[PDB]
């Protein structure tokens, strides 16, 4: 595999009552007007070319849930083949317009434990002024 | 319906021919493009703008497939057409609002580009070099930007025509092909400028790290090797199926002894310096120093097909892999007259004088900016492109803008000397000229209104007083509002291209008029 | 002309929010979150990448301070503003005709002036002593951090930084970032930081049975490519079978069999791995005359690339005679504190050492790694040009001068541009009074009444008090390339942004 | 600037003229065609006077 594949409805439904065993898919939606379906679209075409051992689907957002209301977002759906652990739900857990590979790969966490090293510094925080003065005036008198 | 469709896409073809024309000739401003993604693309080309740009509308789609078909087989001139479609679009309708049938404007459209065409293929120019390519001192200073040094670009000019003059090349056995184009450079840092040599043979890359050759003698002739001997494995040629432990050691001497043969051979007759790239061992130019063979080393593979491709002496007609026991033929041999190897610019280069069929000029740059490269090179690119497109085609006009005013004058007097019916669409077309010069005016930021009024007066009097056609035919100028005579030091241009960007705009004009409704039927 | 006047409108709002963040004496910042945190800062490059906007301009702002930021170091505040400045005092002024034109050669002849006088007023100096130096990184580094061990680390850095340099060849190329890392062990006593040679060795060696001790051998480290592969480019074995398996051993034995009569000459000892461990092809390695590592992370091959030189192509076997491992180079493995350490010491390509530090906790490790962060940026950039400049706010006001002579003098036509790009320099020393807190016009116009009299030209503001002060006798100077290079970007971004026509979408 | 945009012609070419040629008081710019752009005329032989 190595690459995405348009998916309907009788595949989703046929692989939803599959129920496999160690199996990974990762199912993503689309929007049209949306920089960033395309952007997170050719990070996941850029992704799937390097680690050959998780299936990714391409749904498109007018093929499930006819009823959707206006907070329907695109997401991330990370399934075991009838499985729930993570529903990566809102975009404000990325950043926006600043997204990479190496953010993916540490939000994922479940398509090749492999681990860079990236859960010592995957996101430079904003450091503190007062709470890091008195935490560092604590440890030095202490 | 009817009239409301054709006026909806007379403005859609006056609205897009609108993004180019703000970027017309070297002096125009940059232009921004977003691909609804994220990133910006700042141009300011008449081609990449038409080519990377969403189209929506059935005559902008037939109006761009047409331009990238007359694109597709001329280099310039992409641009003006639209232009021109869009002018020919707004004045033709007017006339069908003043109750005229299209066929009629038509076939006065079609009759004045007639005549145009007529007149224009009656003043070209015979001559093809005049006192040596205009004097040798005005057709390299227009085609070279001097912004850091002019006071002596006399001597640039001079070295330029020299090196585009002296040298020629045939081959289609027809007509003279075009001179060399990648000659060699050599960038310098901290030389005199007041001060420059030619030298005849192009030089290869510097010898660094293996300069012990103690060259005494003249040579005459010389070889050239693709691949390279070693004991071990590095490149392409060595096997991977035999396995030998103690064979590794001592193939040097095998291949050494084996070849011993073909250096001699070599030796006789004609030949001794030959040509190895990096991956050769000491030990054998010690050895073989004792006779009078050598190799000079960094060798890359751009030096390699400049060879193939000059001298000619090819070697995959022999040679194919690291099997040296191949036929011995003048194919691999470098057929020269001598290799020497001079001290100029505290260097010792390779020096090949008297080079067969191409004799190329060794152009060494001073100490100065970075930015010379690209200084000199777009001038002798041009030099070779109007070397090589007027030289089997006469067909060639002098001026940017000054022929379209006499064309109009030309086409109004036949229009008022024909009193037929077809008579308002001659003058349409002729009043439809006028856009280039006076979007030349505006991009320069001067009086358009002013300097199309000179021309036109200017031109006029080498109409009604027929004293000659080949003075009096000033045109604009970019440095000033003043009008120059684009004869003495002016760039002339293919009439070729103009005749079919010209053509392509009728056609396109016609085919737009054509169309009646686009209601599904 | 509409798109230009949007363009500096966002422009401007971009700069006026990290304008009150310059000098000793500056503003903080407050940023609210949408959950309900709030963050207090006082650093304007975490705000510019925080902020989020819709404009290509603020956006093109944001890269080139970003790339200035990231190639120099110091001085990627006052360009925005500068920009700013500029734009506002040209374009929002002399655009009221039309005429986008004669702006662009009177930028480019402003810049040349300024750089011609900026040229015409450095001073030379001297760099065979060391205390003048010290004295310069420690006036020049007194902005906000602490002072208790400044001297030893300035120490430290000044030395890595005259003995990183060894690439000499008539072009002077300086790198100390992929050349010099950090190395922390904590244990025994603080005040014993020097420089090493620093080996990337932590727990990657592993020696189940105990072999002969390590004095001073060749070591010539070979490629990686000894993994859980199929061959060279055929697929004629493979790892599928527990038998088969320990054929790739006897395999193993030839593969090293044919290197005894190779290029071996000098008794390599480990080898680069990234896959291959067990308890019995491990011992028939260690008995086979050869040792082999494993454990490579990217620090392990950033090092063994810098101060080794291994590259990677799929070549293991039959290499050059004369590669790497030119020189006696010891590793004894040290015990000293709790971890394995190797001091690889005189071998391929020298002058590549590192800093050695027992420090204590994370604290004291982001402290001495900010400590010879800036230390070396500062050293980095006083070595670039032996040229220093009397900063604070008196070489623009005799910038100004010169250009408003030089417009005086000339008599041309396009006075007005000129005049105004020349008069809008007082920025940075109005912003100090107003961060200082006195009056903006009188001292302004006690200064311009100062510079205009006979040599004076060295007549600064004080960051701290408040008043007029010469340079010399306090003690603030700035390189020479910084400035420049700030000029240059500045100008770069005017000339980008006053280019710019009509804005449309595409594909 | 009033007297050259009642005119035809633009101001600030006609300031600089003024103010390029020399400070001798007695050069403004008429009211043809031929005085606009280089406003170059002596107006003390002429007549005009406040
Ligand atoms: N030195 C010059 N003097 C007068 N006109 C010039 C000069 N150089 C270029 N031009 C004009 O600039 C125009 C450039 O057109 P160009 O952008 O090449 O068209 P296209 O984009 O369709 O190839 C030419 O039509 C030419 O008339
Ligand atoms: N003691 C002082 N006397 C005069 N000026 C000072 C003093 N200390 C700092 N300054 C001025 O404060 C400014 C601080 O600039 P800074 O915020 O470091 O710029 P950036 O943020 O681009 O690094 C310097 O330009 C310097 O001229």
């Amino acid at each position: 595999f190595g690459e995405v594949l348009e998916i309907s409805g009788k595949d989703y439904v046929q692989e939803v009552t599959k129920a496999g065993e160690g199996l990974w898919v990762i199912l993503h939606l689309y929007k049209q007007g949306i920089p960033l379906c395309a952007l997170i679209n050719q990070h996941l075409s850029g992704l799937a070319r390097k680690f050959p051992d998780v299936k990714f689907i391409k749904a498109i957002s007018t093929t499930c849930i006819p009823n959707y209301p206006d907070r329907n977002l695109p997401t991330i759906f990370v399934y075991l083949e009838g499985d729930i652990k993570a529903q990566f739900i809102g975009p404000l857990v990325f950043g926006g317009m600043n997204l990479t590979r190496d953010e993916l790969e540490w939000k994922l966490s479940e398509s090749g434990a492999i681990m860079t090293d990236l859960e010592e510094n995957p996101k430079k925080p904003i450091e503190d002024v007062l709470l890091s003065s008195v935490r560092r005036s604590v440890l030095m008198k202490r | 319906t009817g009239e409301t469709i054709r006026s909806q896409n007379v403005m859609a073809a006056a609205s897009i021919a609108n993004i180019v024309k703000s970027s017309l000739g070297p002096v125009g401003l940059d232009k921004m493009l977003v691909d609804d993604i994220g990133d910006v693309t700042i141009t300011n080309d008449g081609a990449t703008i038409l080519k990377l740009l969403e189209v929506e509308h059935p005559a902008a789609k037939v109006l761009c497939e047409l331009a990238d078909l007359q694109d597709k087989e001329v280099g310039d001139g992409t641009t003006s057409v639209v232009i021109i479609a869009a002018e020919l679009l707004k004045n033709a309708d007017e006339l069908v609002k003043q109750k005229i049938h299209p066929t009629s404007v038509i076939s006065g459209y079609r009759l004045a580009c007639k005549e145009a065409v007529r007149y224009i293929n009656e003043n070209l120019i015979v001559n093809t070099d005049e006192l040596g390519r205009d004097c040798l001192i005005n057709a390299a200073k227009t085609s070279m930007s001097s912004k850091i040094i002019g006071i002596n670009g006399d001597f640039f000019a001079n070295m330029v025509v020299d090196a585009v003059l002296a040298i020629k090349y045939t081959d289609i056995r027809g007509q003279p092909r075009y001179p060399v184009n990648s000659v060699n450079i050599l960038k310098a840092h901290g030389r005199s400028q007041m001060e420059s040599m030619l030298i005849s043979g192009y030089a290869l890359n510097c010898v660094v790290g293996s300069q012990g050759m103690p060259k005494r003698i003249v040579n005459a002739k010389i070889a050239c090797l693709d691949f390279s001997l070693q004991k071990t494995k590095m490149k392409l040629g060595v096997q991977v199926v035999i396995t030998d432990p103690e064979k590794l050691d001592q193939i040097r001497q095998r291949e050494s002894d084996i070849t011993k043969e073909r250096i001699q051979k070599i030796l006789a007759t004609g030949a001794n310096v030959i040509l190895t790239t990096g991956g050769i061992d000491d030990m054998c130019l010690k050895y073989f120093v004792e006779a009078g063979a050598m190799a000079v080393r960094r060798v890359l593979k751009r030096d390699l097909k400049r060879i193939a491709k000059a001298s000619g002496a090819t070697i995959l007609s022999t040679l194919a892999n690291l099997e040296g026991e191949e036929t011995f033929e003048a194919a691999m041999l470098g057929q020269a007259e001598e290799v020497v190897q001079e001290r100029i610019c505290d260097d010792e280069l390779i020096l090949i004088k008297n080079t067969k069929a191409r004799t190329s000029a060794s152009i060494i740059l001073r100490g100065a900016n970075d930015f010379m490269c690209d200084e000199m090179e777009r001038s002798l690119h041009d030099a070779l492109c109007v070397v090589k497109r007027v030289l089997e085609s006469k067909s060639v006009v002098p001026g940017g803008g000054a022929v379209e005013a006499a064309l109009s004058i030309y086409l109004e007097n036949y229009a008022t000397s024909m009193g037929s019916r077809e008579q308002l669409a001659i003058a349409e077309f002729a009043r439809s000229l006028l856009v280039i010069p006076n979007t030349l005016a505006v991009n320069a930021a001067q009086d358009s209104t002013d300097l199309v009024a000179k021309l036109r007066a200017f031109h006029n009097e080498a109409q009604v007083n027929p004293e000659r056609k080949n003075l009096k035919w000033i045109g604009l100028d970019l440095s000033n509002g003043k009008p120059r005579d684009n004869k003495q030091a002016g760039v002339f241009e293919p009439t070729i291209v103009k005749v079919k960007s010209l053509k392509f705009a009728t056609e396109a004009a016609i085919t737009i008029l054509r169309i009646d409704d686009l209601i599904k039927l | 002309r509409k798109v230009q006047s949007g363009n500096i409108n966002a422009a401007k709002t971009i700069a006026d929010i990290i304008r009150t963040c310059l000098g000793p004496k500056s503003m903080m910042k407050m940023l609210l979150d949408p959950m309900g945190g709030i963050v207090m800062t006082n650093d304007g490059n975490a705000i510019l990448r925080e902020i989020q906007v819709q404009h290509p301009a603020a956006k093109s702002m944001i890269e080139i301070s970003r790339t200035q930021d990231e190639e120099v170091g110091d001085g990627t505040t006052s360009v925005i503003i500068l920009a700013g400045e500029m734009l506002s005092v040209a374009e929002h002024f002399l655009e009221q005709q039309m005429h986008p034109t004669v702006v662009i050669s009177a930028y480019r002849k402003a810049l040349d002036d300024m750089i011609s006088t900026l040229k015409k007023i450095s001073i030379p100096v001297d760099i065979s002593d060391s205390d003048m130096m010290l004295n310069i990184i420690n006036s020049s580094i007194t902005t906000k951090a602490i002072s208790r061990w400044s001297s030893l680390a300035c120490n430290i850095a000044l030395d890595a930084v005259k003995m990183v340099q060894f690439e000499e060849n008539g072009r002077k190329e300086i790198d100390i970032k992929k050349y010099a890392r950090v190395e922390k062990i904590p244990g025994g006593i603080i005040e014993d930081s020097c420089v090493l040679r620093g080996v990337m060795i932590n727990k990657d060696v592993t020696h189940p049975r105990m072999r002969r001790y390590i004095k001073n051998p060749r070591i010539v480290l070979l490629d990686s490519s000894l993994e859980y592969k199929k061959g060279e480019s055929q697929t004629d074995i493979e790892i599928t079978r527990e038998e088969d398996f320990t054929r790739i051993l006897q395999m193993e034995e030839e593969y090293i069999q044919q290197l005894c009569e190779d290029i071996i000459q000098l008794k390599p000892d480990v080898v680069i791995t990234e896959k291959g461990i067990s308890d019995l092809a491990q011992h028939y390695l260690m008995r086979a005359n050869i040792t082999a590592i494993r454990r490579v992370r990217k620090t392990d091959n950033n090092r063994i690339a810098r101060a080794c030189g291994a590259r990677i192509v799929s070549r293991p076997e039959e290499l050059r005679e004369d590669d790497v491992g030119t020189g006696a180079g010891l590793l004894e493995i040290k015990k000293i504190g709790d971890e394995y350490f190797t001091f690889i010491t005189d071998c391929k390509d020298p002058k590549a050492c590192t800093i050695l530090l027992r420090g204590a906790s994370k604290e004291i490790l982001s402290e001495v790694e900010r400590n010879l962060q800036d230390a070396m940026q500062v050293c980095r950039n006083v070595l670039l040009d032996p040229q220093l400049v009397p900063g604070g706010g008196a070489s623009e006001m005799a910038v100004a001068h010169a250009l408003t002579e030089k417009s005086k003098a000339m008599t041309g036509v396009e006075q007005w541009p000129y005049r105004a790009v020349a008069q809008a320099l007082e920025v940075i020393p109005r912003t100090l009074i107003q961060n200082c807190g006195a009056s903006t016009i009188r001292l302004l116009t006690s200064l311009r009444a100062k510079h205009t009299q006979e040599n004076c030209e060295t007549w600064g503001v004080n960051g701290e008090t408040g008043t007029l002060v010469d340079m010399k006798e306090l003690g603030i100077w700035e390189p020479l390339a910084v400035k420049l290079q700030t000029y240059k970007t500045a100008v770069e971004t005017a000339v980008l942004l006053l280019r710019i026509d009509d804005i449309v979408s595409g594909h | 600037r009033a007297l050259a945009e009642n005119s035809g012609v633009k101001a600030n070419e006609v300031i600089s003229k003024l103010y390029a040629v020399h400070q001798e008081g007695n050069k403004n710019v008429g009211l043809d065609i031929e005085a606009e752009v280089p406003a170059v005329k002596d107006m003390l032989e002429a007549g005009i006077l406040d």
